């Protein structure tokens, strides 16, 4: 790791830009946990399931 | 219309010319020593620069 970060030290732009995609990881970490237990309407889940098979409104 | 004795005068002229050329062309530009041209050689060292005073 010291070698990689010693090269990051010598970079000029990537060491100040490539980290701006990292907050997005924590965004996913938080939203996933929100979604693992999200309460939803049974009627809406039975009428519009997301990417479920054999839905004629999708085509198959 | 050109005698043979007049030749060494022409040779002297051309020697003067080529000597004026070669005295200039004998000079050459050495290696650059400006620190602004080589500061990135020190920026890219494996360790940070120590400003020691």
């Amino acid at each position: 790791f010291y070698n990689l970060y010693n090269f990051v030290r010598i970079g000029r732009v990537s060491k100040y830009v490539c980290w701006l995609s990292l907050p997005l990881v924590f965004q996913r970490m938080w939203m996933k946990n929100r979604a693992t237990g999200m309460e939803y309407d049974i009627d809406l889940e039975n009428y519009a399931p997301f990417e479920a098979k054999k839905n004629p409104m999708h085509g198959h | 219309d050109v005698p043979i004795e007049k030749i060494p005068e022409h040779a002297n002229v051309l020697l003067k010319k080529i000597d004026a050329c070669l005295e200039i062309l004998s000079k050459d530009i050495g290696e650059v020593t400006d620190a602004e041209a080589h500061e990135m050689y020190f920026e890219t060292s494996k360790f940070q620069i120590l400003h020691i005073y």
